[PDB]
RNA sequence: UUUUUUUUUUUUUUUUUU
RNA sequence: UUUUUUUUUUUUUUUUUUUUUUUUUUUUUUUUUUUU
RNA sequence: AAAAAAAAAAAAAAAAAAAAAAAAAAAAAAAAAAAA
C-alpha cells in the first residue's frame, strides 16, 4: 500500500520480486480515484511546520510553512474587478486585473436576464474560471500530482517532507477531491463551492515544484520558500504578481558575481575548443555599479520578505561562481511557474497589441518620384535615423538587385504557399457553386488558392482583399504574456511576399544575423563562449520592450525606402497580376508629368506600401466585434522576421559609420540579431566602449524604441541562452512537463512517449541532477498514461478475456446484458516502456539468472533497435556467447512480462484510434484542382513527368503517385484533405477481425528472431588499465560549463573520455551513415530509393525516364547512381540507432572518437565495413554505461554468429 | 485583337469616343478576333476557369507558329480545335494583344485574357488623361477617327474631305449639337458624347489643368470666371492633374473649358469606404469610426460636414462629427481643471473658429522665440533651420501622446468615443500618422486630397498665417502618403453605390 | 606516379526559438 | 523421408465498411424539413 | 415569431532538430523448432 517501503525504493534494481510489486502498486494508483485519494491524503503523514536543512550550497537555512488567509477563506466576488466603459463597448481602459482574481468559487453567479451585457460578461467569466485553467499535457491533473508525489516518496524513502503537508493543507477538503476534469464537457467541475478559484492551478504549481525537487535545483528547504512565494502571489491575482516581479527576482546575479571578485574559468578558442583555464577578476565596471542602488531599493520595496532575505543571503554568502549559478537556478525555480498563461482574449488585448509611442517621433523622407495617385515610388531621407539606416543599406541595394532577378517568383510563391493554414472563410454561393466536400476541406491555404486559382492574374482581387478584415488569433507561452498575433488571408500575404523576398537576400552578404545558423548544440553558442573568454570586453544584451507596439507607420517607412530602392534597380516582369509597362509619373522639380518604364515588382511594392492597414478584428462573444487601434506591426506577414532584423542592423551599422565620420572610433566587433533580441560585443577601453554603448542606446531612443539595456563584462543573453565566462547556464524552469498550450488526447501512445522523451532530452544540460529526472519520467510514464480502454462485442467478452489475461491484467468490468458492445478496460505492463515502437525509455538494472545485473542506462543512451538489444541483455549474453547459442530464454522474458508487451506491440491495438480514412473523396475533383493549380509557375516541368510516368507504366511496372513530381500537388491536396476529416474514438472496435487474429496469436507465442539481430549480441570486458583523459578535463574542473557537468559528475566524465565536438574531425562518413541508415540524406527505406533499386535490379533501360518521372537534377542523379552502387555492395549490415542532438549537446558526435578506449583484436576485421560498425558498438556502449565506469580500458568479444553474418 | 471584344462589347469603346467602321482585311481580322474570344470563353468555362496550357494558347494565337494535330488525346482536343480555327484564317502573322493603360478598362478584362497576358508581349496603348490617343495604328485602322470643331475651325464638311464612314465628330464650340447638325450639313455624321469638363486654370507657377466630374451645363462657368465663384462644386467634384505644388489660388481665372470624359474612382478607395459602410450598417459592431487625414489647408471640414449629412440622410442614424482641432481647442480651456467635462455636446460646443488652439499658442511662442513674425521672414530662412524648429515643435507634440493621462489625447478620444450621449457613427479628422495610435480604434483610415495648394491657401488667411504655415509644414513633415488616397467624388460615389435596407 | 570529400521532396504530430 | 508455426525472399489474388456513446455535451450563425 | 430536426466549427510567418509510412491468404525456397 506504501511505495516507500518497497524493495525497489531502496535498491533501485528491477528484480523479479520488485518489478511485480511496483507494477501492482502503480496499477492500484492508475485504476481508481479511491487509491489516489488515500495515497495523497493518508492519515500517517505528520503535518510539519518548521523544517531546517541545507540550501543548494550546504549553507544552513531555516524556514516555516505559512499559508495566507486568502487561499483558505476567499473574498467574495467583487464585480468592480472587471469593470466596463459607459458605452459598454469594451472593458475599462485602465484596469488592473487581466487574469483570474482569487475569490470564492460558488460566489460567481449569473442572475441577470439573458441576452444582456452583464449576462454575457458573467458567462464569459464562468468560461474563464472553468475552461481556461485546465492545461494537462498527459492525463488527469490528480494523476500527475500523484506521479510527482510518488516519485518523491520512492526517491527519498520517507513521507515526512514539506510538500506532502502543502498538499494536505491546500487540497484536502473532505473525503472527495475538490474538483475533477471531464473530457465530455471540457471543464473543471467543482465539488466544493467554497474552495478558492485559483486553486486548480496549484496542482500544476506543485507538480513543477516537485519537478524542481527531483531535478535537484532546490532542496526540501527551498521548496518551502518557493511555495510561500507562490501562495503569496495568489493573494490578489496570481498571474499579475508573477508578471510584476519577474524581472526583479532575476536581475540580481550580476551583483553577486561582482561580490565574488575573482573566479577561475576556462578559456575557449575560435574553433570551438577549450585551451586552458585562467583566473580573471569579475568586478563590474564603474558605470554598471550605479544601477545596483536602484535595483536594491526596488527589490526592497516590491518583493516578498522571505524571498528578499533569500536574495540577500545569496548576495552575501557566495564564494565562487558556482554558488551564484546554483542560487540563480533556485531563484529561477522560485519565480517561474512553468504553467502557460491564459485568459480571455479581450482582457489581454489592451496590454498585448495596442500601439504605443515612446521617446521620439519618426519623420518622413522626401518623395523624389511619385505615382499619379501621389503614391510614393522613389524617396530618400534628408537627415535622421532613416538617413542613418539608408547610409548603410544603399551599399547593399545593388547586389540584391542582381540576386532578385534570377528567381522565378510564381513558383517561389507556390513553394511558400505549400504551408497549410486557414486564411479566408468561404461565403454561401461558393458552397453551392463548388462541392460541399470542397467547402469542407477548404480550411487549408493551398486548397483556397487551388479553388480561386482562376483569378490569380486578375488585378481586382487585391482591391477586393481590403474589404475583408484581419482576424486575430491568440497564443499562449510560458512565463510571458498572452501574445495576440494576427492572421491574414492569401492576398494580404501576397502583397508582403516581394518585400520578404527582397529583404531575405541580405543574409548572404552580411554575417550579422543569427537566423541562418542554428544547430541545436554548442555550434550555436561558439560565438558567445569565444567572446566571453577574451579580455577588455564589454557585453551588451539589448532588448526592445514591445517590438510590434513600437513600430509605427513612419518607422515602417525606413524598411519601405530600402525595398523601393532595390526594386527600382531590379528588373522582373510578370510578378502577379502586374506586368512591366510604361506609367505616367510625377517627379520633384519637374512641373509636368513624365513617363518611365516601371517593372512589375516595383508596382507591387508601391501598392503594398501605399495601402497599409494593420488594425485587427476579434469577434467577441461579449461585445460583438472588437476593432484594434491602427499603428502596430501586423506580425503575421511573410516579412515579419526580416523587418526587425534589417531595421536594427541598419541602425547599428549606420551609427558605426556616423561615429566614424565624426572623428570617433568604433569599438564594435561582431553583433548577432534575430529580431527583437540583439547581441552586442565591444572591445577596448572602458571610456570608448561606454561611449559607443550609450551612442547606440541613444540612436535606439531616436528611433522611438523603449529599450531594455542590460550590459556587463561577463554575461550575454540571446535566444534564451545565457553564458557567464565560458559557461552555459541553462534555463530548466522555462519548459514544463505538465502543461500544454492546447488540450489534446493521446490516440497513439508512441506519440505520447515521444513527446515525453523530447521534453526530457531538453532538460539534460540545464538540470543539476539528471538521475532524479529519469526516475520522475519513469513514474509519469508509470501511472499517468497507463490506462487504455477497450470495447468488445458483447458476445465475445469472456473469450477475449480468457485469451488476453495470460499475458496482461485485464480489469474486467460488469457486462451489460441489456445493451450490446460492452467494455473491458485493460492496463498495459511496464515492459512496454522499454521497447522499440513502444515507450523507448531508459532502463533500470534487471536481474539475470546469475544474479548479475544489467547496466544502468544513462541519459545519453541511444534509441531504436539499440533498445531491442535489452532482450538479449536480460538473457545472459556472455553465457549466450559461451556455448554458441542464440536462444532468448522466453521463461525469464515472460516472467518479466516482455512478451506481453511484444504481443500488444505487434497486434497493434494501440494503433487503431480510427482504423481507416476511406476513399470516395472524389479524386477526380482533387485531380481537377491540382490541374488548375499547376498553371501558375514553371509550365512544362510536370507534363514531362506525367509522360515519363505513363511510359514506366506501359512498358514496365508502375510508380506510386507519391513519387512523381507531377502528381506531387495532387498528393499534397489529398493529404490536406485527409487531415480535415479526423476522428479519435474513446474506445475500441475489436469485432471478430481483431478477435480472430487475437485467437490466432494467443498461443505459446515465442518471441520472433529476425536473423539480422546477430549484430546486437556482443559484450565488453573490463581491463585493469586506466586510460589517459583529455587535457581539457583538467581545465573544466574549476567552474563546470553546464549545471550537470560538475567535477566528478558523469556528464563531466563522459566529456573527459569522449571529448568535445568538432566539425572537421569526420574520418568516416560514407561508411558510417549507411550502416546508420541513409546514404546521402536519402534513406534506404525511401520509396524513391526502393522503387529505384527495384528498377536497378531489372534492366536499366527504364532508368533515365525514371529520373525524368522524378525530375531530379544531374548532380542528385549521380548521387542516386552512387547510392544504388553502394547499396548493392555490402548493404547487409545496418544498425539503426537514434541519438538526439540536444541530448548530445557538448559531447562528441563522431563515433570514431571512442576508438582509443576499446581494444579490439586484429582477427575480427573481416570486411570493409567492420571498422565503422565496431566503433558504433563501442560508442553506444560508452555512452550507455557512463554511471558504472571508473576510467578503465575495455576489451571486446564478438560472437561467431556475428562474424558469419558479416561475412555471409 | 483587343482584350475586350469590340463586336460583342461596343458601348464601352463608344464611351471612349471610338466608333466602329460599318461593313477589307481589317474586317476579317476583327471577326477572327471575335471567333477566338468565343472559343476561349468556351474552353475556359469548361474547366474551372483556367486554360489548360496558357503558353500554348498564347503562342498559337499571338505567333501562329504552332499547329496541334493528333492523328492523353482527350487532354489535347481543346488545343486541336483552336489549331484548326487558327489554320483556317491563313494570316501571315498572328494577332497581337491590345490593352489600354486605363484602370476602368482593366477592371472589365475577362480572366482568360489575364492568364494570356503573362506569356505574350501585349501592345499597351497609353492614355493622355484617361482617353486613348488616336495616332496609334490599330485604332486608326479599325475605328473611325475623331474631328475637333472649335470656334475657328467651324465650317461645312465639304470644305474638308470628311466622310461619314471614316470620320467622327467632336465639338467644343459651345453651340448645341442639334444646331451644328441641322445648320451645317452634319446630319449624316455621328457625334461623341462626353460628360466631364477639363478646365485649364491660370496659376502662379503656370497654367493648371483640372478634371471635373460634373457637366458644363451643371457647372455653370464661362471663359474668364473667378475661382471663388462656384468654389464648392469644384471642391466636391474637381481633381488637379498636375504635380504638387500646383499653383491654383484665389486669384485664378480660367482660360478654356473643354468637354472631357468622366473620371472613374479607384478600386482601393471604394474598397475602404465600402468596408466602413459595412461597419456602419451591421449590428455586430457597436461603435463605427472613420479617420480622415489631410494637410492643414486642404479644406476638409466644409466637405466632411456635407459628407456627414449625406451619410445621415441616407442611413437614417445620427452621424456625429469631431473636427480636426477639437483636442487643441479643448485643451486650451481645460488644461488646469482636475476633472474636466468629456461630454459630447460640451466638446462640439467648443469647436468654433473663435476658440484658439493649444498647439497654435505653443507654436506662436516657438516662432517668437526666434524673432519670426512674418511670412517674408519665415520663407527667407533656409531648410535646416526650419528642420531644427520643426524638431522643437515635435518635442512638444510628443508630450501629449506618450501616456494615457487625464489631460492626454488618447484618454480624450477614449472618453468621447465611449460616452453615453455620443453618437454611434463618428467621423474624426487627424493631422499626422502618429496620432492614429491615439485616435480611437477603427478598421478604416484614409488620406483625403482636394483641389488646394495648401501652402498657398495659408498665405491668404486674414488672421495669423505664419503660425498656420509653420504648423502646416510640421504636419506635412510628419505624415507621409502611406494610407489610401481618397478624393471627395470617390466618397460621394461610394455613398451612391451602396444599396440600402 | 595515386586516391579523399558537406548538403534543400511532401503529409501529420511533437520539441527549442523569434 | 513427410508434415505444424515464426522470420530473409519471389509471384499471384482479395484491392475496400458499419452506430457503441464509457459519455452527466457545449454555444450561437445559416440552407432545408413539420405544428402554431 | 413559439416549437422540433439533418450538416457546415474556430487555432498566422520565419530559423533549427528527431521520429513515420494498408491488412489477410494461396503458390516456390532456407534456418529455428515438434513428431516419427
Ligand atoms: N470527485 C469526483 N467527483 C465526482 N465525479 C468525479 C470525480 N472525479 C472524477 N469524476 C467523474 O466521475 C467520472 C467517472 O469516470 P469513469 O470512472 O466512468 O472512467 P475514468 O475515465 O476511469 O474516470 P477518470 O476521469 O478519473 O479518468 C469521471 O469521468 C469524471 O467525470
Ligand atoms: O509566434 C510568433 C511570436 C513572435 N513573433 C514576432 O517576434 C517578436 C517577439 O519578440 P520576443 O518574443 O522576444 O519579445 P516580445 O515582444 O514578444 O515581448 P516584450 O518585448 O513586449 O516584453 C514579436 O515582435 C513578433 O512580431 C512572431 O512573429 N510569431
Ligand atoms: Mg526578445
Ligand atoms: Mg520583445
Amino acid at each position: 500500500t506504501e511505495l516507500y517501503n518497497t524493495i525497489f525504493s531502496e535498491t533501485r534494481k528491477f528484480t523479479r520480486e520488485s518489478f511485480k510489486e511496483i507494477e501492482h502498486l502503480t496499477a492500484k494508483l492508475a485504476n481508481d480515484r479511491v487509491a489516489r485519494h488515500d495515497f495523497l491524503f493518508n492519515n500517517s503523514i505528520a503535518l510539519i511546520s518548521d523544517y531546517s536543512g541545507e540550501d543548494s550550497n550546504g549553507n544552513q537555512l531555516q524556514a516555516t510553512v505559512t499559508i495566507p488567509n486568502e487561499i483558505t477563506n476567499p473574498k467574495e466576488y467583487d464585480p468592480s474587478d472587471y469593470p466596463l466603459a459607459e458605452d459598454e463597448s469594451f472593458f475599462k481602459q485602465g484596469h488592473k486585473y487581466d487574469y483570474l482574481v482569487t475569490f470564492r468559487a460558488g460566489s460567481l453567479t449569473n442572475t441577470y436576464e439573458p441576452k444582456t451585457k452583464m449576462y454575457k460578461l458573467h458567462a464569459a467569466l464562468d468560461k474563464l474560471m472553468h475552461v481556461k485553467q485546465r492545461k494537462s499535457r498527459f492525463a488527469d491533473l490528480w494523476r500527475e500530482l500523484c506521479a510527482v508525489i510518488a516519485s518523491l516518496d520512492v526517491w527519498y524513502q520517507t513521507t515526512n517532507y514539506p510538500l506532502r503537508t502543502y498538499v494536505k493543507l491546500l487540497f484536502h477538503k473532505g473525503d472527495e477531491f475538490p474538483f475533477y476534469e471531464s473530457p465530455s464537457q471540457d471543464k473543471i467541475i467543482f465539488n466544493d463551492k467554497s474552495v478558492a478559484s485559483i486553486l486548480p492551478t496549484f496542482v500544476y504549481t506543485c507538480c513543477q515544484v516537485g519537478t524542481a525537487i527531483m531535478s535537484g535545483i532546490l532542496t526540501h528547504v527551498e521548496s518551502i520558500v518557493a511555495m510561500n512565494h507562490f501562495l503569496h502571489c495568489a493573494k490578489d491575482s496570481y498571474i499579475d504578481e508573477k508578471l510584476k516581479i519577474k524581472g526583479i527576482g532575476r536581475s540580481w546575479y550580476q551583483e553577486a558575481l561582482h561580490n565574488v571578485g575573482r573566479a577561475t574559468v576556462p578559456v575557449w578558442s575560435q574553433f570551438n575548443e577549450v585551451i586552458g583555464h585562467r583566473t580573471k577578476t569579475t568586478s563590474e565596471p564603474h558605470f554598471v555599479s550605479s544601477t545596483f542602488i536602484s535595483l536594491r531599493a526596488k527589490r526592497a520595496e516590491l518583493l516578498y520578505p522571505e524571498f528578499n532575505e533569500y536574495i540577500n543571503r545569496a548576495l552575501r554568502l557566495s564564494k565562487t561562481q558556482n554558488d551564484v549559478a546554483n542560487y540563480y537556478a533556485a531563484c529561477r525555480a522560485m519565480t517561474n511557474d512553468g504553467t502557460f498563461l491564459a485568459t480571455l482574449t479581450e482582457l489581454s488585448l489592451d496590454a498585448a497589441v495596442f500601439p504605443r509611442i515612446e521617446q521620439r517621433l519618426v519623420t518622413r523622407p522626401a518623395v523624389l518620384m511619385s505615382n499619379t495617385r501621389h503614391e510614393s515610388l522613389k524617396q530618400k531621407y534628408a537627415n535622421g535615423v532613416g538617413s542613418i539606416a539608408q547610409s548603410y543599406l544603399s551599399s547593399f541595394t545593388d547586389e540584391i538587385a542582381k540576386r532578385v532577378n534570377g528567381i522565378h517568383h510564381d513558383e517561389a510563391w507556390l513553394n511558400f504557399l505549400t504551408t497549410s493554414s486557414p486564411g479566408r472563410k468561404l461565403t454561401e454561393i461558393e458552397k453551392l457553386e463548388v462541392g460541399g466536400d470542397v467547402a469542407a476541406w477548404s480550411n487549408s491555404r493551398i486548397v483556397m488558392q487551388a479553388v480561386f486559382a482562376r483569378e490569380y492574374r486578375t488585378p481586382e482581387r487585391i482591391f477586393k482583399s481590403l474589404k475583408a478584415p484581419i482576424k486575430l488569433v491568440e497564443r499562449q507561452q510560458s512565463d510571458r504574456r498572452q501574445r495576440a498575433i494576427s492572421g491574414l488571408d492569401n492576398d494580404r500575404l501576397f502583397l508582403s511576399f516581394m518585400p520578404y523576398t527582397i529583404g531575405k537576400q541580405i543574409y548572404d552578404l552580411n554575417d550579422n544575423a543569427a537566423q541562418g545558423k542554428q544547430a541545436g548544440n554548442a555550434f550555436d553558442i561558439g560565438e558567445m563562449l569565444y567572446w566571453t573568454s577574451q579580455r577588455n570586453v564589454l557585453l551588451s544584451s539589448i532588448d526592445v520592450a514591445g517590438m510590434d507596439a513600437s513600430v509605427t507607420t513612419n518607422t515602417k517607412d525606413i524598411y519601405n525606402t530600402f525595398v523601393l530602392d532595390v526594386a527600382s534597380k531590379c528588373t522582373v516582369p510578370r510578378f502577379g497580376p502586374y506586368y512591366a509597362k510604361n506609367m505616367e509619373v510625377f517627379e520633384v522639380g519637374k512641373r509636368q508629368s513624365q513617363v518611365k518604364y516601371v517593372n512589375a515588382a516595383w508596382q507591387a511594392c508601391a501598392l503594398e506600401a501605399a495601402n497599409s492597414q494593420t488594425s485587427t478584428s476579434y469577434e467577441s462573444e461579449i461585445f460583438g466585434q472588437v476593432k484594434n487601434a491602427e499603428g502596430t506591426y501586423p506580425s503575421g506577414r511573410a516579412d515579419t522576421s526580416t523587418h526587425h532584423t534589417v531595421l536594427l542592423q541598419g541602425l547599428v551599422r549606420g551609427n558605426e559609420l556616423k561615429r566614424a565620420s565624426d572623428g570617433k572610433n568604433s569599438c564594435l566587433t561582431t553583433i548577432k540579431i534575430l529580431g527583437d533580441d540583439i547581441m552586442e560585443i565591444f572591445q577596448g577601453n572602458e571610456n570608448d566602449t561606454h561611449d559607443h554603448a550609450v551612442s547606440n542606446a541613444s540612436i535606439l531612443n531616436e528611433s522611438g524604441f523603449a529599450t531594455t539595456a542590460e550590459l556587463s563584462q561577463n554575461s550575454i543573453v540571446l535566444l534564451q541562452q545565457l553564458v557567464v565566462n565560458g559557461t552555459f547556464w541553462g534555463f530548466a524552469d522555462r519548459i514544463s512537463l505538465w502543461t500544454r498550450e492546447d488540450t489534446k488526447d493521446i490516440g497513439r501512445l508512441n506519440l505520447a512517449m515521444m513527446e515525453l522523451n523530447a521534453l526530457i532530452d531538453d532538460l539534460l544540460f540545464r538540470v543539476r541532477r539528471p538521475e532524479g529526472l529519469k526516475m520522475l519520467g519513469f513514474f509519469c510514464g508509470a501511472i499517468c498514461l497507463r490506462r487504455f480502454t477497450l470495447s468488445v462485442d458483447n458476445k465475445l467478452y469472456d473469450s477475449t478475456y480468457n485469451n488476453l489475461s495470460k499475458y496482461m491484467t485485464l480489469v474486467k468490468y460488469d457486462k451489460n446484458p441489456d445493451f450490446d458492445s460492452t467494455l473491458m478496460s485493460l492496463i498495459l505492463p511496464l515492459a512496454w516502456l522499454f521497447m522499440p515502437r513502444g515507450g523507448e525509455y531508459p532502463a533500470y538494472p534487471f536481474e539475470r539468472r546469475d544474479g548479475t545485473f544489467t547496466e544502468d542506462e544513462s541519459m545519453f543512451t541511444a534509441r531504436g533497435a539499440y533498445k531491442r538489444r535489452l532482450l538479449y541483455d536480460v538473457s545472459n549474453i556472455r553465457e549466450m556467447i559461451q556455448q554458441n547459442s542464440m536462444v532468448l530464454d522466453d521463461d525469464l522474458l515472460h516472467e518479466y512480462g516482455f512478451t506481453g508487451a511484444l504481443l500488444l506491440i505487434d497486434l497493434n491495438i494501440l494503433d487503431l484510434i480510427d482504423e481507416v480514412k476511406k476513399e470516395d473523396i472524389s479524386p477526380v475533383k482533387v485531380n481537377e484542382l491540382a490541374t488548375s493549380l499547376e498553371q501558375l509557375g514553371k509550365l512544362g516541368e510536370r507534363e514531362k513527368s506525367r509522360r515519363a510516368a505513363s511510359d514506366l507504366k506501359i512498358r514496365g511496372h508502375a510508380l506510386s503517385n507519391d513519387i512523381v513530381y507531377g502528381y506531387g500537388l495532387q498528393e499534397k491536396i489529398q493529404k490536406s484533405a485527409m487531415a480535415t476529416k479526423e476522428t479519435t474514438v474513446q474506445s475500441k472496435r475489436v469485432s471478430s477481425r481483431l478477435h480472430e487474429v487475437i485467437v490466432a496469436k494467443t498461443r505459446d507465442y515465442k518471441i520472433p528472431t529476425m536473423p539480422a539481430d546477430a549484430l546486437h549480441l556482443y559484450e565488453f570486458e573490463v581491463e585493469d588499465v586506466t586510460v589517459d583523459l583529455l587535457p581539457h578535463a583538467k581545465h573544466t574542473s574549476y567552474s563546470n560549463l553546464a549545471y550537470n557537468m560538475s567535477f566528478g559528475s558523469d556528464g563531466w566524465f563522459a566529456f573527459a573520455l569522449l571529448g568535445g565536438l568538432d566539425r572537421s574531425a569526420n574520418l568516416l562518413r560514407l561508411d558510417v551513415a549507411s550502416i546508420r541508415g541513409n546514404y546521402h540524406k536519402f534513406s534506404y527505406d525511401d520509396p524513391v530509393f526502393k522503387q529505384g533499386y527495384k528498377i536497378y535490379k531489372s534492366d536499366a533501360t527504364l532508368l533515365n525516364d525514371f529520373f525524368v518521372a522524378i525530375s531530379a537534377g544531374p548532380k542528385e542523379q549521380g548521387i542516386l547512381l552512387r547510392a544504388f552502387a553502394y547499396y548493392s555492395l555490402y548493404g547487409n549490415v545496418e544498425y539503426h540507432y537514434v541519438l538526439s542532438p540536444r541530448q548530445l549537446f557538448f559531447l562528441s558526435d563522431n563515433p570514431v572518437s571512442a576508438e582509443r578506449l576499446v581494444r579490439i583484436p586484429p582477427s575480427y576485421y573481416v570486411s570493409t565495413q567492420c571498422r565503422a560498425l565496431y566503433n558504433i558498438f563501442s560508442y553506444l556502449h560508452i555512452l550507455r554505461s557512463i554511471t558504472s565506469n571508473q576510467g578503465k580500458r575495455l576489451g571486446m568479444v564478438l560472437h561467431p554468429g556475428l562474424i558469419a553474418y558479416v561475412r555471409g | 485583337m483587343f482584350a475586350i471584344d469590340p463586336l460583342k462589347h461596343s458601348k464601352l469603346y463608344e464611351e471612349y469616343g471610338l466608333y466602329l467602321r460599318p461593313h477589307a482585311p481589317t474586317i476579317r481580322s476583327i471577326k477572327y478576333a471575335s471567333l477566338i474570344h468565343s472559343m476561349l470563353a468556351k474552353h475556359a468555362a469548361r474547366h474551372n476557369g483556367t486554360l489548360i496550357n496558357p503558353r500554348m494558347y498564347a503562342d498559337m494565337i499571338t505567333l501562329g507558329n504552332t499547329k496541334v494535330t493528333v492523328t492523353d488525346i482527350v487532354t489535347y482536343k481543346a488545343l486541336t480545335e483552336m489549331s484548326t480555327l487558327i489554320e483556317s484564317f491563313r494570316l501571315p502573322s498572328g494577332l497581337a494583344l491590345i490593352i489600354f493603360d486605363d484602370e476602368k478598362y482593366q477592371s472589365l478584362i475577362p480572366n482568360y485574357i489575364n492568364q494570356l497576358i503573362a506569356y505574350t508581349q501585349p501592345h499597351i496603348i497609353p492614355t493622355w488623361q484617361g482617353i486613348a490617343d488616336f495616332s496609334d495604328t490599330y485604332l486608326r485602322s479599325y475605328f473611325k477617327r475623331p474631328f475637333e470643331l472649335t470656334a475657328s475651325n467651324l465650317a461645312a464638311p465639304q470644305k474638308y474631305n470628311l466622310s461619314p464612314m471614316t470620320r467622327s465628330i467632336f465639338n467644343n464650340t459651345g453651340r448645341e449639337d442639334a444646331v451644328i447638325r441641322k445648320l451645317y450639313g452634319y446630319g449624316e455624321y455621328v457625334f461623341i458624347r462626353y460628360e466631364g469638363c477639363l478646365i485649364t486654370w491660370t496659376g502662379i507657377y503656370g497654367e493648371v489643368t483640372m478634371m471635373v466630374n460634373l457637366s458644363k451645363r451643371d457647372l455653370g462657368l464661362d471663359v474668364g470666371d473667378d475661382y471663388l465663384k462656384e468654389y464648392k462644386k469644384l471642391l466636391f467634384y474637381g481633381v488637379i492633374t498636375d504635380a504638387i505644388p500646383s499653383g491654383i489660388s484665389a486669384r485664378s481665372t480660367i482660360m478654356k473649358i473643354s468637354p472631357h470624359k468622366m473620371m472613374n474612382p479607384s478600386g482601393g478607395a471604394l474598397a475602404v469606404l465600402s468596408k466602413f459602410l459595412e461597419a456602419v450598417v451591421s449590428t455586430n459592431v457597436i461603435n463605427a469610426t472613420l479617420v480622415v487625414y489631410a494637410e492643414k489647408g486642404a479644406g476638409k471640414t466644409s466637405f466632411l460636414s456635407t459628407y456627414a449629412e449625406q451619410l445621415s440622410l441616407a442611413s437614417g442614424q445620427v452621424v456625429g462629427h469631431l473636427s480636426s482641432d477639437a483636442y487643441g481647442r479643448w485643451l486650451a480651456k481645460n488644461k488646469d481643471v482636475e476633472e474636466p467635462s468629456f461630454a459630447y455636446d460640451y466638446v462640439l460646443s467648443l469647436d468654433t473658429d473663435d476658440n484658439e488652439s493649444y498647439y497654435e499658442q505653443k507654436a506662436s511662442e516657438l516662432l517668437i522665440s526666434h524673432g519670426i513674425s512674418e511670412v517674408a521672414q519665415y520663407e527667407l530662412l533656409s531648410v535646416r533651420k526650419k528642420i531644427k524648429m520643426m524638431d522643437e515643435m515635435n518635442e512638444v507634440l510628443i508630450a501629449q501622446l506618450e501616456n494615457a493621462d487625464t489631460h492626454s489625447e488618447r484618454n480624450f478620444y477614449y472618453m468621447v468615443s465611449t460616452g453615453k450621449t455620443t453618437p454611434r457613427t463618428l467621423i474624426v479628422e487627424g493631422h499626422f500618422n502618429a496620432q492614429d495610435a491615439t485616435i480611437a480604434r477603427t478598421d478604416t483610415t484614409v488620406l483625403l486630397r482636394t483641389i488646394n495648394d495648401t501652402t498657398q491657401a495659408m498665405r491668404d488667411r486674414q488672421r495669423g498665417g505664419v503660425v498656420q504655415l509653420f504648423l502646416r509644414d510640421t504636419y506635412y513633415r510628419l505624415l507621409p502618403a502611406l494610407h489610401t488616397t481618397v478624393y471627395p467624388f470617390e466618397m460621394l460615389e461610394s455613398i451612391r453605390r451602396w444599396k440600402w435596407v
